[PDB]
Order: C-alpha cells, then structure tokens, then sequence
RNA sequence: CCAACUGCAGACCGUACUCAUCACCGCAUCAGGUCCCCAAGCAUAGAAUGCUCUGGUACAUAGAGAAAGGUACACUCAGGGAAGUCGGCAAAAUAGAUGCGUAAGUUCGCAAGAAGCAUUGGCUCUGAGGGCAAAAAUUGCCAACUCAGAACUGCUUACGGCGGGGAAUCCAACUGUAUAAUUAAAACAUAGGUUUGU
RNA sequence: AAUUACCGAAUCUUUGAACGCAAACGGCGCAUGGGAGAAGCUCGUGUCAUCCCCGUGCAUGCCAUAUUCUCAGUGUCGA
RNA sequence: GUGGUAAUGCGGCCAGGUAACAAAUCAAUCCUCCCACGGUGAGCUUUCUUUUCACCAUAAUCCACCUUGGGCCUUUUUACUCUCGCGUUGUUCGGAGCGGGGGCUCAAGAUUGAAAAAUGCAUUGUGAGUUCUGCGCUAAAGCAAAAACCUGGGGU
RNA sequence: GCAAAGAUCUAACGGAGAUAUACUCAACAUGCAACGUUGGAUACUGGAGCGGGGAAGGAUUUCGUGCCAACGGCACUCGUACACGAGUUGUUCGGAAACUGAGCACAACGUUAUAUCGUUUUGUUAGGAAAGUGAAGGAACUGAAAAGGGGCAACAGAGAACCUGGGAUUAUAUUCCAAAAAGAAAUUGCAUGUGGG
RNA sequence: CGGGGAAACCCAGGUGGAGGCCUGUAGCGAUGCUGACGUGCAAAUCGCUCGUAUGAUUUGGGUAUCGGAGCGAAAGACUCA
C-alpha cells in the first residue's frame, strides 16, 4: 500500500555529489547537473528566482584575484624605478 | 617440489651455486635429504642407514647443514 | 482530451522493434559486373531460423571478385534448398531452383520469389513464407516484364530486374489454430510490443472517439473520411464498402 | 618512500606496506633489512 | 556440531563462473575453494559437424 | 559497505575531524561568545548522505 | 635466435563495523518494507508441523491479585436440532493410508477423492523379493529394506497434520488481469469469427 | 618587533569557460628536457636495462604568415 | 625435423577453433549424515548397562602410470537367412559397415611418490543425501556479442 | 494508559545506593524498592534461527580506559550515550589499467530569431581529402600497405598468476610471520651464464 | 510384449513422463469474519480463514518513454503519502 510500507520500497540514489557546484544535483543515469547544468558551458540562470541568483552571484565566496586586481587598479598600476 | 633419485645427480644440485642449505630429515624407515634452491626444494631418499651416514658426510661445506628437529 | 494510442505509436519510445536476436537484413547479392556479364557459383552452407520470421534463411558463400577473401551472403531461402547446394546467380545462371536470373531471361509462366521492384533493389516483392509471384509476359520493344503479385495485382518492371526461381519456403504457417493466449504471448514477443489489444468501446471518452456510453456501443457511422485528421481517423478508414461479401472476393488496393 | 628512506637515514627497506587513515593521512610500515636493527634506528632518530 | 562455510573472495552469487567446492584442510577446518571454468575443446568447423578432434 | 571513491572517503575524513568540542582555553579570551560547538553532529540525528 | 637455470624489480585505489523485532527507508531503538551464499538429529511423503546437540538468548516497565463489562492465534454443555437471522453469518462437521465400489451428463479428455462399505495397536513367528566366489538345476560368504500371511494379547477409539456431501436455476467458455487506502465481479484480456486501408 | 597601516617585489595545492583522453577512477597517453637508481658493466667510484618521479607542449574554430614549406584537381593554359 | 599399414606418436595475407550459452531422466564428485570394527578421553553407576557422549585431520603445486564413458583405425565381414543381431530405466542402431579379436585417442576418476611431520588434535570399510561432472549437443518460443588466446594454408 | 513475540530463580563478589531508629527494647510489628559480574538451576530460538558472511544504504556506530548532567517513554553501578586515547598492511582478493550489450551523445553536418534542437550499430559519422609508420635506403630521417572519426556504458555477463599452519591483535588478515622467512608455489618485465643452432 | 482375425483391424499387460492439469511449502496476492485496532505497533497494520503456486510465473542491477504529457489485459488506474 502506498505510504509507510511504500517507503522501505525506495533503494538506490537518483542525484549523487556535482564535480562543478558541490551540490547533491547531479543525476546519475542523465549524467548532467540539476543546479548548474554541468556539463553545459554557461550556468543555470532563471529571472523567475532572483533569490536562487543572489545565492550564487560573484561575492558569495574568496574573490581571490578579484581583490587583488580591484586594488591594482585603483593604484593605476603602480611599479617602481 | 621435485625428487632426485640418484646421488650424482643429488651432488650436482649441492654443487650449484643457488643452494643456501641441506636439510637432513631422520624418518624411522628412511632418511631424507632436502637441498633448497632458489627455486625448488629437492629431496633425495634413501633406505640404508649406513649410505646415509656416508652421504651426511663428504658434502661441501660451503653449503649450511641444519638437523631437523621439532621447535617450541 | 489526451492523445490516442495509435498516434502515441508513432513517437517510436517502447514501440520499436525487438532486434536483439535477429541476424541482420536478408538480401541478394549486390549487381555487379560480373552479375551483369556472367555469372557467380557459390555454396549454401548454412539453414536457420530468426526470430520474429517464419521463413528460414540461408547463408550463401562466394569468393570475392577483386581480393583474395571470401563473402558470406544472407538471404532468404526458397522451398527445397539444402547444404551443400551450388547455387548460380548472373545472367548466364541456368534455370532451376535457387538460382537467381534476370526477369528477361526467364520463360513466361514460371514462378519466382525476390523480386526486385527497381533493378538492384536487392528484392522487395514475394518474401513471405509460401509466397510467390507469376511472370505473364514479356514486351521486348519497350524492355519490361509484366508480373501477377501475391495480392493479386499486376505490375509492370523493367526486364533487368532480378528474380529467384521457386517459392519461399515455410509455407503453410497460418493452418494451425493458436488456441491459447499465452501462444500468442510467445508469437509477439519476437516481433513486437502489440498484444493484447484493447478494444475502443472498452476505453474512456478522453482517450477514443469510441469510449464512453452507458452502454458499449459506437455512436456515429464507424467508416471515416479519408480527409480526417490524426487522432479522428479510426475505424474503418475510407472504405468503399462494408457488411459479408457475397460472391466473389474483389482484389484489394488502389487502382 | 623506499628511495626517501635511503636517502634520510642511510638504511635499505626491503617491503613497504601503506594505507590511507579514516583520518586522510597515509601511513606506512617500513620493514628494514636484517643488516639493520630498527631499535638502533629508532634512538638515532629520537623515540 | 555440523559445520557451515563462507564466501572467501569477494563476490557472493551463485553463477556458472563462480563454482565453490568443499575442502578439508589439515587444520580440521571446512574452507570453500573456487574450482575452475573449463573449455569445450577444439572441435572441427560447425559447417561440418563440429566434433571433437582426435589427438 | 566496502566500496566507496577515494573522494568520498576524503569528505567523510574531513567531517570526522570537524565533530570535536570546544577547547577550553577558547572560552577565557577578552570578548569570548563561545559556549558549544553548535555545529555537532550525530549518525543518528543527521544524515550526511555522500 | 631458441630452451631451461640464475640475478633484480613487481606501481594505483578499497579493506574498521553494520546489514536489521536497535546501525537502512518509514519524523523514533516503530508488530510495516528491504536482494544473495552455508542449513544438523528423531517422528513423517516432507524445507508441512512438533521436540532436540552446536551457535545464540532470558531484551521487550514490573509487583499483588477469583468485581462487573471486555479481547483471545481458549474450552465444555442435559433435551430439541436453523424453530435464530435479510441471509446457516460464526461455530460445529469431514479428514491419513489400503481394499472393494461408484449415477445422470459429455466436446470421449472427464464428471471422480462422485456417492458409499470395510481394515488399521502391541507381541512372537512364517513366506517372497539379491550380490560375490569356486541337473554349478551344486556348494560356501555377505548387505539393505519393503510387502504379504498366521497365532496370542489389548483399547478409556486417545499428540501433531489433514476434503463435509448431494439435487437444480442465472452469468462468463476455460488459465489469466484489475479500482496501492470501502467495489475481484457478470467488468478487461483470450483463442476463434468478420470487415477496412495498402 | 609574532606591533599596526599602506603598497610597487614574490609565493599561490585539486578543480572549474577547462582546452592531450576520460571520470561515483586523486586513472591512462604521445613528444621533449631532467632526477633517482642496492641489478648487470667497469676501475668505495663512475655508467646504467626494466620499474619509478618531476617540468613543458599536445582541444575546436577563425585571422595573419612560411626569405617564400609540402601537396591535389578528365579547372584554365603552356611547352 | 622425424616414427607407425592406420587411428596418430616423439623432438604482409587468408581460413577455422576456444571464449560460447535451453530442459527432463539415470548415474554422480568434493562434502554431509548413518552403521560396523578398533584406539584415546569424559559421563552414569541404590540396581542395570562388554554401556552413553566426544575425537581419530592432510592445502595449493608437481612425478610416474587400473577402472568406465565417448570418438576412431585395422582384420574377419554370407552381418539380416525368412522369427537377423547388439544395446538403454527410457522414446534405436547397422553394407553410408552390426557383432567378435587386436589397437589409437579424449574426458572423469583410481593408485605410487615429493610436499608432509618438522604440521594439527590430545581409522578404514558399507548404506542415504548431494548438480561438480557424464550420459554430445512447450515451440507460429529454437536460446547474446567482443577483447584475448590456439591451430592451420601459403610464403620466407 | 506504558497488556503481540511464553520467564525467570538462587548464592557470592562489586557499589554511596545499608542491617541507615529520639526514648523503650531481643529479634518481626520503624530504610522499602532496584542494579552489574561470576558459579549453579530452569527455559526459549529450533538450520526458511534474537546462527556465520556480503550487495544497496549508513559512515566511526568498531576497540580499550573512565564517567553517569542530559538521552536509552520503568530502571541501571550498564550502553550503538558522553570524554580521552587507538585501530583498516596485498605482485596473485574486488576495481582500474584492458571486452562487448540494452543504450548515451563529443566531433561533423543540418535546422532554429535563439543550440540549451536533430542525426549518430540494419557494418557503423560527415558533399566525405579524418590512415603519420613495417620495412627500408645509405643514424637519425624519408615513405608502402591497408574503406567506414574519437569515446563512455556490467564490483552478479566475458576476463582474472596463492595455498595451508601460527602461542599472530584490545581492535586487521588467503593482506601480518625473516634465514631453518612456519613454509611450499605460480606468474610479468628486463639482464647474465650454460647448452643447442 | 500376450491373445484374436482371410484381410482391414480389435482386445489385454507393461514401459515412459506430457499438461497456461490437481492437493500442497517458500514465494506472489487479498475472499470472509462486515473479527482486533480505530487520539493504533501502523497517515492502511494485526489474527484466523482464503486465491495461485512450470508459468500470459516471481525477483536484483542496468537502460528507454512524462505534464495542454507519458504509460495502461481499460479501474479515469498509476506517474516519490
Ligand atoms: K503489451
Ligand atoms: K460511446
Ligand atoms: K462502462
Ligand atoms: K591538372
Ligand atoms: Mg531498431
Ligand atoms: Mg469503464
Ligand atoms: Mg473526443
Ligand atoms: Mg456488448
Ligand atoms: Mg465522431
Ligand atoms: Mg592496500
Ligand atoms: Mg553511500
Ligand atoms: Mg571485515
Ligand atoms: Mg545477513
Ligand atoms: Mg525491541
Ligand atoms: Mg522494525
Ligand atoms: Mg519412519
Ligand atoms: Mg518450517
Ligand atoms: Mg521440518
Ligand atoms: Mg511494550
Ligand atoms: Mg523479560
Ligand atoms: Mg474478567
Ligand atoms: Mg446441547
Ligand atoms: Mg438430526
Ligand atoms: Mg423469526
Ligand atoms: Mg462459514
Ligand atoms: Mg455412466
Ligand atoms: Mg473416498
Ligand atoms: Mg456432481
Ligand atoms: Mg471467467
Ligand atoms: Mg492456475
Ligand atoms: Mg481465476
Ligand atoms: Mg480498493
Ligand atoms: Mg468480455
Ligand atoms: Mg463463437
Ligand atoms: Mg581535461
Ligand atoms: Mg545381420
Ligand atoms: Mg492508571
Ligand atoms: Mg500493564
Ligand atoms: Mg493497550
Ligand atoms: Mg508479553
Ligand atoms: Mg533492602
Ligand atoms: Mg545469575
Ligand atoms: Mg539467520
Ligand atoms: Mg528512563
Ligand atoms: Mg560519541
Ligand atoms: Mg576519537
Ligand atoms: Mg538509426
Ligand atoms: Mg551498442
Ligand atoms: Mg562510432
Ligand atoms: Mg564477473
Ligand atoms: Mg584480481
Ligand atoms: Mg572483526
Ligand atoms: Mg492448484
Ligand atoms: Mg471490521
Ligand atoms: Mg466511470
Ligand atoms: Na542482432
Ligand atoms: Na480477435
Ligand atoms: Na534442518
Ligand atoms: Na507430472
Ligand atoms: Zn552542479
């Protein structure tokens, strides 16, 4: 009967881990991402969630070149002698 | 593991170079002589207790010679 | 409503072909120039059974015309061939059983099966078990040879068309009753994901023009316009007449 | 490994075992030859 | 009492290339020791009889 | 079960090593707001699911 | 170049534990669900069912203790025997094996375990059914069970397990499928028959 | 200075458009330059086969170019 | 390269083979259980019990070389002349070569030894079960493929 | 209300968990109930097992010492709880290196305002020039042959060179054991003799 | 293989092991009690009874087909309560 006995029914995995966003998205027998839609070049984006899209957007991690190259530029490319 | 049965094969594998020792075996009926190779274990048989005294004897010293007796 | 069987047929999905078992397309060989100049002499070395046909098939061996190699050939097998057999095929082949000759070089009156609709087709006509088709005449001033089909209508090919001599083997298939399900079971499954069958006045309005009623019947004229659009277009589809035939059976098809 | 220990502390391994920890560290069990004594190693290095 | 025995490799089903067979070891134990797959043997072409060749 | 990729096996490794208490010394820093570790976690509770 | 011999070197990842009346899914240490391998003794046709050596376990909140009323994988009841009730619902009843015997109807296959009658314990005996060696149609040695017959002597009819039967009407030919969680049917499918297009 | 603030010189693991080939594999190649080498060879040295380690280049498409690189065409000529 | 009348024994390219495949019946291997005959230890013992229980093991890898089940060779073949013969529990076989004599070969076992007692614990005979294996290989259903490997035909 | 799956009893150790008293008083009538381990006794599971091993899933629940605030719907001196410290060893076991199947879809081409669409095993891509080295020839070069681009998809199909003993752990073992390797083997690569050619 | 017959054939005894055959475990289901429970052991479970059990049979892994759509031995059934 469908309900508690229907759940000892449900083996295996549908979505395992993505090598691209780290989320458990990637469908297995498909072979390609829910969440970033690896391995597609370009990324998921829907204007129907701009809260899906401010999860994500550049600021939401490290930057490690970009604040090193915000302040290159704001120095006009300094060097000496 | 292979068997020799005659004594001038058994001094041609006692001679050869890759044998690090001889093993005498003291069995009630017979005596056992076990050379090891590099490869192979030969054994040698014989019946008489007195041609196993003699072929004890005149072996190369150079090979090592171990009695076999039980360890605890 | 929601889409009709027989249109969801057509996007293929569980629908296609059971082809595991089978082992490969059943030709002649291909029209060449030895074909059209002479003739080749190769070697029946095998008989046996596909699934999904009820003909038998027969590997044929020749030697290949430019290489040092041989070629093994796949072809459905008339009545009566056997291992072993030499089997010729050209336009100087000789007449008998098995052999494959042009249309023109054979005697009005005589029986063929594989025959080709176009020259070098590699057979299209005459391959169902205990099929065959009738040569009836010849016309040299305009190179073609008049044929009656298994259906039978008369068609017309040009004379350069080849044809095997003897009828297909297998006949006489659809003499024994089924006369249980599970028969059929085992029938279909060789060939295809399309048994049982469920009948239209069975199903819900949504899903058939037939469905629905407190009683199961139809309630429209069943015979439908060959004009109608897919999903319409079921029952009896643009018949010129309906009912038991009295007399004799007129032939099927277009004029 | 077997050319590092050479190398470190002037001694010939003759087998090397090797397994990766629940932890992610990778240990291994370095059999010396019988010319060396492990113990003798083992105070030269500090244990 | 009587004895019962265990899988010693790695795969645990029944199928043709995984035949076990009961071994008494000198210790007095029951261990189960995988027994080999074996060939059919030359035969003549299948064309023309497929039978086994002398020799 | 036995077979799992070496990846995996790094994550888990690393999640071992996060499920610790809270060091005492931690607590006795000027403008400590530590009290637990508050991201604990338990095989029982929650599922990691990798 | 080929044969033994010999010398040296044999890289990477997995390896703890679990696989369930507590380690997985069901909000939980939930009487639900979840694939594979090895499987002892006696009774017996036996992987039925009952008890037992090895291995495992005494964990499931407990103690005292004849109220009424309940639940039960618990029983029994004089005389009558469906008079109860919409309705024989529920319960009762038949029962293993062996011999004899068995109607209408029928697509000749069945109906059929039709219906029905009889026997069955214990003990002490007798007969039949074989292998191997030397009118051998004879001599010796030996194993494992089954069936049949007889005398004597008993019953309080006494584990478990195990069909009630017969005479007719309606529907569907039959095996099968099917509304997960109120409907399993006369519904669907089926072999057989007919028609249409090409 | 284990102080702070700022910035010009540096380091910068595995991936990712990810681009040598793949991928629930810390996997497998070609070319080239190095390293280490308890075998063998040789006078503790040198040299080193198989195995092992490291750096660099190697996706597709398009543009320009070749001290004027190598080719194909019953395309058009010519000798 | 070379023996045997023979089945067969021993020192670029092309064509085949192994891998490679449903049932049932009968006989089964390792192994399990039971019985018999002996050794060792323990239990019961008012009475009885030549008694009850436990144990008595041999891995892989190699030498040498009787059984029974297929395939084949040679020789006798007026073998089926007038009810022909051999054979299975069983549905059949023979001048396209049965049966008998003598042989070649394959598969599964048995036996002798090396290992191996130096180990382990503190013995070798019959019945019942048991799918390895052998008995060559319903259907309008007739039971995957490839890598890798093996042999040959030519040529050198 | 904490009632399916039959069940516990006894003595001795351990523990704060006792034999815990104001007068009177010999003891009962004034410290009850409950716990872990060991030895006995009595039962259950009954080989389709509350036996011994694996896959999916889980990811330290494994082991030793300690501890009893919360948690184990009663209890605990106990714990899959909490704290500290540890544990997983391979030429041969499973996978990959290195097969193909139902199938997938990179390149190529086409289509679409839009590639994030379609084709891509019936021997097989693409209007389609997709082969990059055998021998040679005098030591690196140079080029004949052969139609049909590059991959992935089976931890139960194909494939696969190792076995026993151990007094060898608290926890791992066909993975550990060291000169009498307890030992006995098989197999791959490259080199050195010996013999033959 | 025994008997009968002029012939066509007939009668009787064995062997063998067929079937979408029958009784019946495991398995796969779900007829009745309109039983228990119905703030449950459980957002569908428990007990006895019952259908089938060599086939159109049951089951693991992989793979293919979906929302104006998929699949359906057809109940408007099912497509993560
Ligand atoms: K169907
Ligand atoms: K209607
Ligand atoms: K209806
Ligand atoms: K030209
Ligand atoms: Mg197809
Ligand atoms: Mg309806
Ligand atoms: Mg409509
Ligand atoms: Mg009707
Ligand atoms: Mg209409
Ligand atoms: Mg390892
Ligand atoms: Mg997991
Ligand atoms: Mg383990
Ligand atoms: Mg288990
Ligand atoms: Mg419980
Ligand atoms: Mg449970
Ligand atoms: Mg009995
Ligand atoms: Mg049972
Ligand atoms: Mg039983
Ligand atoms: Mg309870
Ligand atoms: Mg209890
Ligand atoms: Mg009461
Ligand atoms: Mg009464
Ligand atoms: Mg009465
Ligand atoms: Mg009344
Ligand atoms: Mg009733
Ligand atoms: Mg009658
Ligand atoms: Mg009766
Ligand atoms: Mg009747
Ligand atoms: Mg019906
Ligand atoms: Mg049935
Ligand atoms: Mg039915
Ligand atoms: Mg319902
Ligand atoms: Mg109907
Ligand atoms: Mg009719
Ligand atoms: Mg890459
Ligand atoms: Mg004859
Ligand atoms: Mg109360
Ligand atoms: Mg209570
Ligand atoms: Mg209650
Ligand atoms: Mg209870
Ligand atoms: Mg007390
Ligand atoms: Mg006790
Ligand atoms: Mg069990
Ligand atoms: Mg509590
Ligand atoms: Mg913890
Ligand atoms: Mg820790
Ligand atoms: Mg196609
Ligand atoms: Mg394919
Ligand atoms: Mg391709
Ligand atoms: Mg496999
Ligand atoms: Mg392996
Ligand atoms: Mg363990
Ligand atoms: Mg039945
Ligand atoms: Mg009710
Ligand atoms: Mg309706
Ligand atoms: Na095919
Ligand atoms: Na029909
Ligand atoms: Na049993
Ligand atoms: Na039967
Ligand atoms: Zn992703």
């Amino acid at each position: 009967t469908k309900g508690t006995t229907s759940m000892g029914q449900r083996h295996g995995r549908t979505h395992i881990l993505c090598r691209r966003c780290g989320r458990n998205s990637y469908h297995v027998q498909w072979e390609r991402c829910a969440a970033c839609a690896y391995p597609r070049a370009s990324r998921r984006r829907y204007n129907w969630s701009v809260k899906a899209i401010k999860r994500r957007r550049t600021g939401t991690g490290r930057c490690r070149y970009l604040k090193v190259v915000n302040r290159r530029i704001a120095n006009h490319f300094k060097t000496p002698k | 593991p292979r068997e020799i049965k005659t004594l001038k094969e058994f001094l041609a594998i006692c001679s050869r170079k890759d044998a690090r020792c001889v093993k005498v075996k003291h069995n009630p009926s017979a005596t056992k002589f076990k050379v090891r190779c590099s490869r192979y274990l030969y054994t040698l048989v014989v019946n008489d207790k007195k041609k196993a005294d003699k072929i004890e004897r005149s072996i190369h010293p150079s090979v090592k010679k171990i009695a076999v007796t039980a360890r605890s | 409503g929601k889409t009709v069987l027989s249109c969801r047929k057509g996007n293929g999905s569980v629908y296609q072909v059971h082809g595991h078992k089978r082992l490969g397309p059943a030709k002649l060989r291909i029209l060449d120039y030895a074909e059209r100049h002479g003739y080749m002499r190769g070697v029946v070395k095998s008989i046996e059974h596909e699934a999904g046909r009820g003909a038998a098939l027969a590997r044929v061996e020749f030697r290949h015309p430019y290489k040092f190699r041989r070629v093994k050939e796949l072809m459905v097998a008339p009545e009566g061939m056997f291992t072993g057999q030499s089997v010729f095929c050209g336009q100087k082949a000789p007449l008998a059983i098995g052999n494959v000759l042009p249309l023109g070089q054979i005697t009005e009156g005589c029986i063929v099966c594989n025959v080709e609709a176009k020259p070098g087709d590699r057979g299209t006509l005459a391959r169902a078990s205990g099929d065959y088709c009738i040569i009836i005449s010849h016309n040299h001033e305009t190179g073609r040879t008049r044929l009656k089909l298994p259906s039978g209508q008369k068609k017309s090919v040009p004379s350069t068309s080849r044809a095997m001599i003897g009828i297909i083997s297998g006949g006489g298939r659809i003499e024994k009753p089924v006369l249980k399900a599970g028969n059929s079971f085992y029938r279909f499954r060789g060939k295809r994901n399309c048994w049982p069958k469920v009948r239209g006045v069975a199903r819900n309005p949504v899903e058939h023009p037939h469905g629905g009623g407190n009683h199961q019947h139809i309630g429209h004229p069943s015979t439908v316009s060959r004009h109608s659009p897919p999903g319409q277009k079921v029952g009896l589809i643009a018949a010129r007449r309906t009912g038991r035939i009295r007399g004799g059976k007129a032939v099927k098809g277009a004029w | 490994i077997k050319k590092a220990m050479r190398k470190l502390y002037q001694v010939k391994a003759v087998k090397v075992n090797t397994l990766i920890r629940p932890d992610g560290l990778k240990k291994a069990y370095i059999r010396l030859s019988a010319a060396h004594d492990a113990l003798d190693t083992a105070n030269k290095i500090g244990l | 009492s009587c004895p019962r025995v265990q899988y010693r490799r790695r795969m645990h089903y029944a199928t043709r290339g995984n035949r076990m067979k009961m071994v008494r070891t000198p210790g007095n134990k029951l261990v189960m020791q995988k027994r080999a797959k074996r060939s059919q043997g030359i035969h003549t072409p299948w064309v023309l009889g497929h039978k086994r060749l002398g020799g | 079960g036995r077979f799992k990729p070496l990846a995996v096996k790094k994550k888990y490794a690393k999640k071992m090593n996060q499920n610790k208490p809270v060091p005492y010394w931690i607590r006795l820093r000027t403008g400590n707001r530590i009290k637990w570790n508050e991201k604990r976690r338990h095989w029982r509770r929650t599922k990691l699911n990798y």
